[PDB]
């Protein structure tokens, strides 16, 4: 039968789900999404997602190191004669994927403005997998800070540093240039790749002293 | 920040059509066995094997004008992490990585300094 | 009494006659290199190609009946003086020295652990 | 037998070898010039160590580097104006081939327990700015008291009684009898030579 | 009638044409063309031809960004049409700001400045570093040149590890030749030791 086309794999918060088109058939065709990821023992492919009727396919338990790159391929059958596979091209969990923000939290502490970036989601878990052994961590966080009509970024080490913790990370701030509104939103950057995670919205706080 | 060799190790990774599907079959050549060793000396006593290979790999292309910018990238990038930027440190393990193990006179010479050789590569530790 | 590899070193000195006024010629192979490093690891970088080319060298030499006794003597003791007599050690060392840098699939498969094994290549704080 | 050196031959004690050789004699003296090359040499030429001297002996110690890097010394005559052709030497290891004088000892008292103290060899003992594997790895320290003796090992590597100067092993007060004689050597990295076993420094009784 | 208060812009080196034209009912098209000195003979060039809006991407008609240029523009309401202070895209304005990062290595912090994004004068020659901390601002002079910290693609500057401080903060300004312009001073990138 007619092959699967524009193959696709997607990620957010690691867990990938491929996508592909197809023409519609008289008969309503099924699909296998097949995934190999580097590293094979031998050469054999694994099925995902076996005679499905859907146009999509989370493949995460077919995600092992989030750096490690994977090919998925998909097929149709109808009539009861399948087709030729469809390539996805090579997948990279850490460099082609995407992760939700930080969690941040601002307030006081006498002369300094206290911050709190919860690592994303997926990273604070106490480790099950559905961060050990895997390149695949936040390196540096872009703590920025908007005050009156200028701005000023902050690097922060997640590992040669201990600001951060499993769960969390700080960045005291000395109350500066006298008026308010300081404004701040923050990104993770990964290893090998360094990938952004999404910025987080600016969560506000306004300062009244003298 | 994107470290600057990804980029010409990707541009590589095309050159040698190494992404796509086939190359993931049979286990992996580093990666793995480079994951069994922690214990920093060990995993110099494996690297070192391994970037002799890309030395050898990346001069039998050295003729290869299409990807030599990306060659010599990488490589320095590899003499500032593995040999932590000591020049000596790159020389010496170059001048070790080639010697003709053939050269009828290089194998008396090296059969000559086996003993004191020998005599020194068990861990050492005492200072 | 001396170590008992020193006897077949000596005797493998003999064989291929090293003992002569002519091998001290030309500066040194290892011995002055591994002189300018005490530092552990770095003493692993290099000693890890002096290992291999032993390890050739010994190869090149086995169709060869008369030293054979010799050279195993002396092999197992690189063995449990090197690889700390850690059979996955030798294990693994041995299979990164011996990948065709030819075998047109052993390249591409390079090739590709290449980031993943220059993310590895410096020493890290917590593993 | 004719005009060349016979049984050339280098010998050493405390680290400073001499070569010794043979020649026939004859109505005429002759002189002699012994030549060292040592391994690890930059290309090929030898070294004059003794030039057109009268005597059968030569004292090398400004040719011995590395004491545990071979070194091989020829030499030869000259009749007048007639040099002959050079005498080899055997490749020489000081360290493989040489001995060393003993330790020094020192033995003493603390409450229950008798102190001794081995000061490594004086060539050892030094600090490298007047004229290497070659070290001691053992200290072999034998103990008499009444009539029995007991060795005991040492590794001066890994073990931190031993120091750049000293090594240091302390003895419980046994078998009620005082009056102990410790005597002590040396052993050597690689070769395992011994060094001179010092002269017993008993105690007490 | 007639294109009115054209206006060329650039930023980072690329240009766009802006005017203005009276509405009415009818919608009319555009012609924007550019003439950059040292024309061979005397022919403009079109950029944007028959376009509906009110700016012009010349990008491809900035040859070197030194070479005074000059652009026309016209309108066509249905088939009915319309009848020096030099100044370098390289040589004058604002090239934004160079790249910045920090970082640590036992007792000292490395600055990278990473050149804004051949054989030309029209490059940077000192990189002005100025670092901030307790109760000091203290420049840095970089001469990309008579120097080896600088190369193709960055610059380096390590710092001691400076009077007990805790925040340190790094900036810097692209000096030009020649003429000596600054390029856009970064904002702030911050550390904390």
């Amino acid at each position: 039968v007619p092959t699967p086309t524009n193959v696709t794999i997607e990620s957010y918060n690691m867990n990938p789900i491929v996508y592909w088109e197809y023409q519609i058939m008289p008969q309503v065709p099924v699909f296998t999404v097949e995934v190999k990821n580097y590293g094979v023992k031998n050469s054999e492919w694994i099925d995902a997602c076996i005679n499905i009727s859907h146009h999509y396919c989370n493949i995460s338990d077919h995600v092992g190191d989030p750096s490690n790159s994977l090919w998925v391929r998909v097929k149709a059958r109808v009539g009861q004669k399948e087709s030729a596979y469809a390539k996805s091209e090579e997948f990279a969990v850490c460099r082609d994927g995407k992760i939700g923000p930080p969690k941040l939290d601002i307030r006081k502490e006498e002369k300094q403005i206290m911050i709190d970036i919860f690592h994303p989601s997926v990273f604070v878990n106490g480790d099950e997998q559905e961060d050990p052994e895997t390149t695949c961590y936040i390196r540096v966080y872009n703590v920025y800070v908007r005050m009156n009509g200028s701005e000023i970024q902050y690097k922060i080490l997640t590992q040669k540093e201990d600001d951060c913790d499993e769960i969390q990370c700080q960045l005291a701030i000395p109350v500066s240039s006298l008026n308010s509104q300081y404004c701040v939103s923050a990104e993770g950057v990964l290893h090998v790749w360094g990938v952004t995670t999404e910025k987080s919205k600016e969560v506000c706080i306004t300062i009244f002293n003298s | 920040m994107q470290d600057p060799y990804v980029k010409e190790a990707e541009n590589l990774k095309k050159y040698f059509n190494a992404g796509h599907s086939d190359v993931a079959d049979n286990g992996t050549l580093f990666l793995g066995i480079l994951k069994n060793w922690k214990e920093e000396s060990d995993r110099k006593i494996m690297q070192s094997q391994i970037v002799s290979f890309y030395f050898k790999l990346f001069k039998n292309f050295k003729d290869d004008q299409s990807i030599q910018k990306s060659v010599e990238t990488i490589k320095e990038d590899m003499n500032v992490k593995f040999f932590n930027s000591n020049k000596k440190k790159r020389d010496d393990f170059e001048k070790l990585t080639n010697y003709s193990v053939t050269d009828l006179n290089v194998q008396r010479k090296a059969i000559h300094e086996l003993i004191q050789v020998m005599a020194e590569l068990s861990p050492a530790a005492k200072t």
